[PDB]
RNA sequence: AUCGAGAGGG
DNA sequence: CACGTCCCTCTCGA
């Protein structure tokens, strides 16, 4: 139940479009500069000018400590692309370009989001 | 013609309780009380004030149409912990911090005179 | 028709200054919307209440029995 | 007219073609013309057409 | 303020209501239909004042 | 000081402003709603005419007589006419009051608020007085009489809430404000140029301190420090308006405790 | 579904002529083609108004 | 009752005042709006044409016309409104908030929805907290135009099992498409349960609203800022694009088209000059307008208004046109006693060179008079024309 | 009805604390839908609450009248003279929980007219009823307690 | 109006303000005309006055002159009842054929003498208030002295959704 | 001075005139 | 009331908006039904 | 064609309608007073005799 | 009451 | 040469 995904991406591009609470984001992942990242933000919370992760835990109802990052997200995953896939936040998207880990993460309809400083 | 007698907006009934507990069937440890002749002059005062209990899970109400002087109060809290204390807690801790409004006031009303 | 006891959207009374609403441009000869307000009404629904309002009651009693 | 046709390719392609439109109905007289199409005239008075190409 | 204008009648106030007509008097050319054998009309109305 | 504080900015016998610091808005607002309609207030309920000859019909200004103020001070120690034990009315729940007034003036005879006069006792409390606040101290005008009008009637008071009718209102207008500079977002402003510009910083604008443009906004911010102003009819005084708009909503939460144990 | 198709029918054509004036002096095809050709359609009538030969 | 749909069996519910009162869903069915309507009611008097009512012509039996094989009822008004100002982003919801909003579905399963946003400040989606009310079991899938599988502008519609994937709700989504929400979930999940997410929606979304407030002035009508200095531009070559031809025949060079005589072709050309130009000033009116507007946004989610209402009031009004033709001559080869004599221009012929919000002239104002009691004629005096041919 | 063919029932009725408040204490008389402009395309009644709005201030007999050159971007400058939102827009308070509103509400006075259409004037039902005199189905009328 | 080479001066408009503590006189004196539809059918009337010799709303070709009258105001295209309306020029030209129909339709004073006659039924306001919108027509409509509604504090807002 | 034309707002003056001679009712009483 | 004593019957477009209406008929004043443009007022 | 194809109906109501946002699709919120006045004529059986005497 | 006439509403 | 949408609400006159 651990991290399903662990990586660092790049102050690419930050986009708001008539939204001024949310910005689409991009990213190029500092291991292999080959792996894209592209999702929405709520600037509002947390501005951006660089880490991430996923994991899937740390069902059932939901209350009011595994917080280790600073803006976090819940979601589920809505598609599968080969070459990458795609996240949905309520409303807010996500699109990790990829390959590599295809065992860390997994089509679940469930995971966090973490960003750290 | 048609309309209700404008005293039924705080004027009970026939047996009508003011408060009427009933148990969430949906969510354990949850209770609906169906206050009766009242509205966001207490049902949003009284949701606050449960929010703020620690121990509480779920704090809402919905005045389930405006014709009707009435609201329903659905509170859920920890384990064993009993809602209708929740409830005790949460209304006490309005009354003590009312009342020391009003204190607050007098005096403070008290001193200025123009 | 007669001067409304107290303002519709507020509760502010204002049956009681009209006749010195009145006086105030009679007497003072003052602009009424300065004369409204130096007969205290701030928020402009109660300056509607006044200003709006015509005294029909006058040209009733005009009449005998 | 833009009418839709089949290249040869087989999709389905949009190639004009010409088309007259009249203010006139003389269908059994105009439909005997040589050089045009006898299959795809139109007129809108459809009871001429009832009584050119039958009821149905 | 009542300005008047109406006659009262047994009790109710009985108002005339301005009734329009195209005047006489007057000539006027008119075509006519497509099958109608006239070509055109001139038209009078013959009323004395 | 003990919690929920208070600072007064100004006050008079018709308004009175002050600061709520330290205090839940849903709070505070259901304090506005109770001061507005559920203080106890005295007013005309019911009006006998036995003689009326003027240009208003009777209901007209049976109407209005009620949306007159009356004393209300002490107002607490007379029961609702349905509460007290009495057929109809009485001394312990009605202030009986006569309007008589013949015109006998050529010149047009106003009759006003202090024209009522009370036929009941009052057992040595402040009530059923025509609140008078005039210029020339004579009250509200009720009517207006031409040279032999005449009107004959008798008003029986009760006590009453805005809730049963708003002529039981003893406040006014209440003004509510809070977080003058937009911080907590409360609000998505509207503009065809510029926000800030076309929408003039409330009065209540130098307490709070400016937003300072180069911050980044802080969710963990929550509504505090509410700029209010209270005015008062007159029924009662702008200090029990919110004493007992403070004093009867504790009644009310109160009593939600007093059906809470009979469960 | 026959007393169904003349209201399927008939509810836009009498509806559609209720939304005229929602937007005033705009015409359009309301009372230019629908309302009248689709008289002539149900009465037939030979005396078309507007007697078309589309030929291709 | 030019409707199947026009008489419906509804629930009694027994109410106080003089009003019946009726969802407001059910409004397009009836074509009623509640200003000074009035409808019938009538009541069955045996246990057979009751059971009749309710099994036939029970309002949610109903939801799905035969007339144009899609559903008759869907979200309007306020509803509307608010659903497409609450499915968005920058639209999230805090926890005080949520509670509220999950408690009003009386069909909820009492369970908290992790919330799209949590530590920083535990927040809510709009589309995610309004996904409780969509039953789990649905899926619908639209794309607008250029909408990705990662939705530019929130673009399209994707529910995925009751839940919202992205996209905002607008009309196409949540109204009575050929295919939207109503229709999908009336079919693979019931008449009553679709009904039941008809009120599940009405009381979430229209709760919303109440507590975000929506508004309208002429505020909503201004876009004066170099937009109005831009339509302008567009009516001036338009008077002389239309003054190009006016002078052309005016020398005879008019290249007459063919079958249409000169006047006629002219006019055609003339005609669409400035419908075409004043059809520009609209969308030039739709751009300026910023995405909080307020006529724009009831028009964005399909609440009321349309592409001309935003021009007409804000940009330009337009020709007006009484018996299809323009604003003929009555008076002696010339439109007006204002007007000089065989005068042809578009002022003269009736055009609207202003908006609703710079006022028409005293001649603007008459034309568009006329051609205003044209549409009043056919409101009122054509209507027996279509009455009687449903007959 | 507003002056502007603006017609509408009372759909409920509310008292002040209910009812949306302005900061200065203000409530509106009178809640009409946004709706029924876009459609209805009454712009003069915008105007006529931005006009309404700055007469009753001021104090001063509002010029509606037709042909003169009054602008909208004159009488905002009127409004926002007297310190409010130039467009007619305030700052208005969810009556029930007190908190702002995500949007600013288009305020003001408006001249409406109570019109004679009183539903309780308007109202009819009927079971049983009298029958009518020679094809002794029911008599036409609310007057008559018909059917 | 006729004009030549505007008959009317501002001297004939103290001839006039001056005698309000005459009309046939501006008949008599020429500087005014009855023309019936057939005579306008050769003249030229000028729309404003002013406006029409030698940042708001958009105007046309008044340069081109001949005119030989003038329009009073343009505003006395109206009727009565549609007179009332306030800015009718920035409304849809129905909502002011209807506005015409419903202030017939309203309530308020409709005489002074309402007390004093026996009309089979008769509605009248019990504060009429003379409108803060007020059209140049309604000084002559007697309208302020007779109100048929009141200013209302109408707040445009979505709500309750009733 | 008896000299200057006149301005949109002295026309009303001229329609106050029309009035206070014909009335609304002109018409239906002549 | 004065609506009513400026009015025009029209017998049985006569009913149109007429150009030759300009200054002596209301373009707006008429009644929605059969009497739209056919009966005026002045 | 009003008398036979068409009649007035006794058990029938009208009056001005409002919109109710709180109510279920399904619904018609009808005034007391019409409940009063409109009536059905339910039987006498074990499974309502006990709600039937009430009422009456 | 019944026939006729008219004015409104959606 | 016969049709000319649907209901609903009031007023008055042999
Ligand atoms: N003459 C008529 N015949 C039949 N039905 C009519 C007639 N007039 C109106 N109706 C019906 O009543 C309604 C008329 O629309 P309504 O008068 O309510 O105006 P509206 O569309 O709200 O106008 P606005 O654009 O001013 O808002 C429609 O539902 C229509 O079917
Ligand atoms: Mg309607
Ligand atoms: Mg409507
Ligand atoms: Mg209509
Ligand atoms: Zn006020
Ligand atoms: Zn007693």
């Amino acid at each position: 139940s651990n991290t399903l995904f662990d990586d660092i991406f790049q102050v690419s591009e930050v986009d708001p479009g008539r939204y001024n609470k949310v910005c689409r984001i991009e990213a190029a992942s500092t291991t292999q500069d080959q792996c894209k990242l592209t999702l929405d933000i709520n600037v509002e919370l947390f501005p951006v000018a660089l880490t991430v992760t996923i994991a899937s835990s740390l069902t059932r109802s939901w209350r009011p400590l595994a917080d280790d990052y600073d803006y976090v997200m819940y979601g589920t995953a809505y598609k599968f692309e080969e070459v990458a896939v795609y996240y949905s936040f309520g409303g807010l998207l996500m699109r990790l370009e990829g390959n590599y880990r295809n065992l860390n993460n997994l089509k679940q309809e469930n995971a966090y989001l973490l960003i750290r400083r | 013609m048609n309309a209700p007698d404008r005293f039924e907006l705080f004027l009970l009934g026939e047996g009508e309780s003011k408060l009427k507990i009933d148990p969430d069937t949906k969510a354990p440890n949850a209770v609906v009380i169906t206050f009766e002749k009242e509205d966001h002059t207490l049902g949003n005062l009284i949701r606050a004030e449960l929010l703020n209990d620690r121990k509480v899970l779920f704090a809402a109400y919905k005045v389930e149409h405006p014709f009707f002087a009435r609201f329903k109060l659905r509170i859920q809290t920890t384990e064993g912990y009993d809602p209708k204390d929740a409830l005790k807690n949460a209304c006490n801790s309005i009354i003590n911090k009312l009342g020391a409004l009003k204190t607050n006031f007098e005096t403070e009303w008290n001193l200025q005179t123009l | 028709m007669i001067v409304p006891v107290r303002c519709f959207s507020c509760g502010k009374v204002v049956g009681d200054k009209w006749e010195s609403y009145l006086n105030l441009l009679q007497e003072d000869e003052l602009d009424e919307g300065t004369a409204l307000s130096r007969l205290g009404l701030k928020r402009y629904c109660c300056r509607r209440m006044i200003l709006t309002h015509v005294d029909l009651i006058e040209k009733f009693l005009r009449y005998n029995p | 007219y833009d009418r839709k046709v089949p290249s040869p390719t087989g999709e389905y392609v949009k190639e004009p073609e010409w088309v007259l439109e009249t203010d006139g109905v003389n269908l059994s007289e105009v439909m005997t013309v040589p050089g045009i199409d006898p299959t795809r005239i139109y007129t809108n008075s459809f009871i001429d057409i009832m009584e050119v190409l039958g009821i149905e | 303020f009542d300005m008047g204008g109406y006659f009262i009648i047994n009790g109710s106030e009985k108002v005339l209501i301005a009734q329009e007509r195209s005047a006489g008097n007057i000539v006027q050319v008119f075509k006519k239909a497509a099958p109608s054998p006239i070509s055109h009309v001139a038209e009078i109305r013959s009323a004395l004042e | 000081e003990e919690g929920p504080q208070v600072k007064i900015r100004e006050a008079s016998k018709d308004n009175v402003d002050f600061i709520l610091s330290n205090v839940d808005l849903a709070m505070a607002n259901s304090l506005r709603r109770v001061m507005i309609a559920e203080i106890p207030t005295l007013a005309i309920d019911s009006v006998e005419v036995e003689t009326n000859t003027t240009v208003l019909a009777d209901e007209f200004i049976a109407h209005r007589l009620g949306l007159i103020p009356l004393q209300s001070m002490d107002i607490e120690q007379l029961e609702y006419s349905r509460d007290c034990f009495c057929e109809d009315h009485c001394d312990k729940c009605s202030v009986v009051l006569t309007l008589q007034a013949f015109g006998e003036s050529e010149s047009t005879t106003n009759v006003y608020s202090k024209d009522l006069v009370i036929v009941s006792n009052l057992m040595g409390r402040n009530i059923g007085h025509p609140i008078i606040q005039d210029k020339e101290g004579n009250g509200v005008l009720i009517c207006k009489l031409r040279k032999g009008q005449e009107l004959k009637l008798t008003c029986v008071a009760k006590k009453g809430i805005a809730k049963e009718h708003a002529k039981w209102g003893p406040a006014a207008a209440i003004e509510f404000e809070y977080d003058p500079w937009n911080k907590l977002k409360h609000t998505d402003y509207w503009y065809e140029q510029d926000s800030a510009k076309e929408w003039p910083q409330s009065k209540n604008c130098e307490y709070e301190d400016p937003p300072n443009e180069g911050d980044p906004f802080d969710y963990k911010a929550q509504a505090d420090t509410f700029y209010m102003n209270v005015e008062s009819v007159g029924s009662i005084p702008v200090d029990q308006v919110v004493v007992r708009g403070i004093d009867t909503l504790q009644k009310k939460v109160a009593s939600i405790l007093l059906a809470l144990t009979q469960m | 579904v026959g007393v169904l198709a003349a209201q399927s029918i008939g509810e836009p054509a009498t509806q559609m002529t209720l939304n005229t004036f929602h937007f005033a002096g705009v015409a359009s095809k309301k009372v230019t083609s629908g309302v009248p050709r689709l008289k002539e359609i149900l009465n037939v009538a030979k005396n078309m108004k507007t007697p078309s030969l589309t030929v291709y | 009752s030019l409707h199947k749909m026009s008489m419906m069996a509804h629930r009694v519910k027994v109410i106080p005042y003089s009003t019946f009162r009726l969802n407001l869903s059910v409004t397009s069915p009836y074509n009623a709006d509640f200003d000074g309507d009035e409808m019938n009611l009538h009541v069955p008097q045996s246990e057979e044409t009751r059971a009749e009512l309710s099994q036939l012509c029970a309002v949610p039996l109903q939801i799905v016309s035969p007339q144009s094989n899609k559903p008759c009822m869907g979200i309007v008004q306020d509803t509307l409104c608010g659903i497409r100002k609450l499915t968005l982003r920058d639209t999230f919801i805090e926890l005080d908030q949520v509670l509220n909003m999950l408690y009003w579905v009386p069909d909820w399963d009492g369970v908290i929805p992790t919330p799209a946003i949590i530590k920083p400040k535990p927040l809510w989606s709009g589309k995610q907290i309004l996904s409780v009310a969509i039953p789990n079991g649905i899926h619908l899938q639209r794309f607008d135009e250029g909408t990705t599988l990662l939705s530019p502008k929130d673009n399209g519609m994707l529910i995925i099992d009751g839940q919202i994937i992205f996209g905002v709700v607008e009309k196409k989504t949540v109204g009575s498409s050929n295919g939207g929400l109503i229709h999908v979930v009336t079919r693979e999940k019931g008449p009553q349960v679709c009904a039941k997410l008809f009120g599940n929606i009405q009381k979430v979304v229209n709760f919303w609203l109440l507590h975000n407030g929506f508004s309208t002035g002429i505020g909503d009508t201004i876009a004066d800022g170099p937009t109005m200095r831009e339509i302008t531009e567009t009516i001036a070559e338009a008077k002389k694009k239309v003054l190009d031809v006016t002078k052309e025949a005016q020398a005879n060079l008019l290249t007459a088209k063919h079958g249409m005589t000169l006047r006629e072709s002219f006019e055609d050309n003339v005609v669409r000059f400035l419908n075409e130009a004043r059809d520009k000033a609209g969308r030039l009116a739709e751009v300026n307008l910023k995405d909080l507007n307020n006529v724009k946004q009831m028009v964005m989610a399909g609440s009321k208004g349309s592409f001309i209402n935003i021009a007409q009031m804000s940009a330009c009004v337009g020709q007006q046109s009484v018996e299809g033709k323009r604003i003929a001559f009555g008076f002696v080869d010339r439109t007006l006693p204002h007007f000089s004599k065989d005068d042809y221009s578009p002022e003269s012929k009736g055009f609207v060179e202003n908006s609703y919000l710079r006022g028409l002239t005293p001649q603007e104002f008459f034309f568009h008079a006329m051609g205003g009691r044209e549409g009043l004629i056919d409101t009122a005096v054509k209507t027996a024309e279509t009455g009687y041919i449903q007959r | 009805a507003s002056r502007h063919g603006q017609k509408g029932t009372i759909g409920i009725t509310y008292r002040r604390e209910d009812m949306p408040f302005t900061a200065e204490g203000i409530v509106p008389d009178l809640i009409i839908n946004p709706h029924a402009i876009p459609s209805r395309m009454t712009v003069a009644h915008l105007i006529e609450c931005l006009l309404s709005k700055v007469a009753a201030l001021s104090g001063n007999e509002g010029d509606a009248s037709p042909f003169t050159d009054i602008t909208v971007e004159g009488i905002s400058k009127l409004l926002r003279e007297h310190g409010y939102q130039s467009r007619g827009f305030e700052v208005m308070y969810n009556g029930h929980t007190g908190k702002k509103l995500m949007a600013q509400i288009f305020f003001g006075p408006t001249y409406y007219q109570r019109l004679r259409h009183m539903v309780d004037d308007k109202i009819h039902a009927r079971a049983r009823g009298p029958m009518q005199v020679l094809t002794r189905q029911p008599v036409e009328g609310r007057s008559r307690d018909g059917g | 109006f006729i004009v030549e080479d505007l008959k009317v001066r501002k001297g004939h408009i103290a001839k006039l303000m001056a005698t309000e503590y005459t009309w046939s006189s501006l008949l008599n004196e020429g500087l005014v005309e009855y023309i019936d539809a057939e005579e306008e059918e050769s003249i030229l009337i000028a729309m404003q006055p002013e406006d029409l010799e030698p940042a708001k709303r958009i105007r046309v070709s008044h340069h081109a002159t001949t005119f030989t009258h003038c329009e009073i105001h343009p505003s006395m295209i109206l009727g009565v009842a549609a007179s009332i309306i306030p800015f009718p020029d920035h409304n849809q030209s129905p909502r002011n054929t209807y506005q015409s129909a419903m202030g017939k339709q309203a309530m308020g004073v409709f005489l002074t003498n309402y007390n004093v006659r026996m009309d089979t039924m008769a509605n009248i306001l019990y504060y009429p208030q003379k409108p803060l919108g007020t059209t140049r027509a309604m000084e002559y409509l007697k309208f302020r002295e007779l109100p048929a509604g009141q200013n209302a504090i109408v707040a445009i807002a979505c709500y309750s959704g009733y | 001075d008896e000299s200057a034309p006149i301005t949109a707002e002295d026309s009303w003056a001229v329609i106050s005139a029309f009035f206070r001679e014909k009335g609304l009712v002109s018409q239906q009483l002549d | 009331t004065l609506s009513h004593l400026r009015r025009t019957n029209t017998p049985i477009k006569p009913r149109q908006l007429h150009n030759t209406h300009w200054g002596l008929v209301c373009p707006a004043e008429t009644p929605e039904g059969q009497a739209c443009g056919l009966v005026k007022n002045l | 064609r009003g008398n036979l194809m068409g009649k007035r109906v006794d058990f029938s109501a009208r009056t001005v309608i409002s919109g109710d946002p709180n109510l279920e699709l399904d619904q018609v919120g009808v005034p007391k007073s019409i409940a009063k006045t409109l009536t059905y004529p339910e039987v006498v059986t074990p499974y309502n005799i006990d709600r039937l005497t009430q009422l009456v």
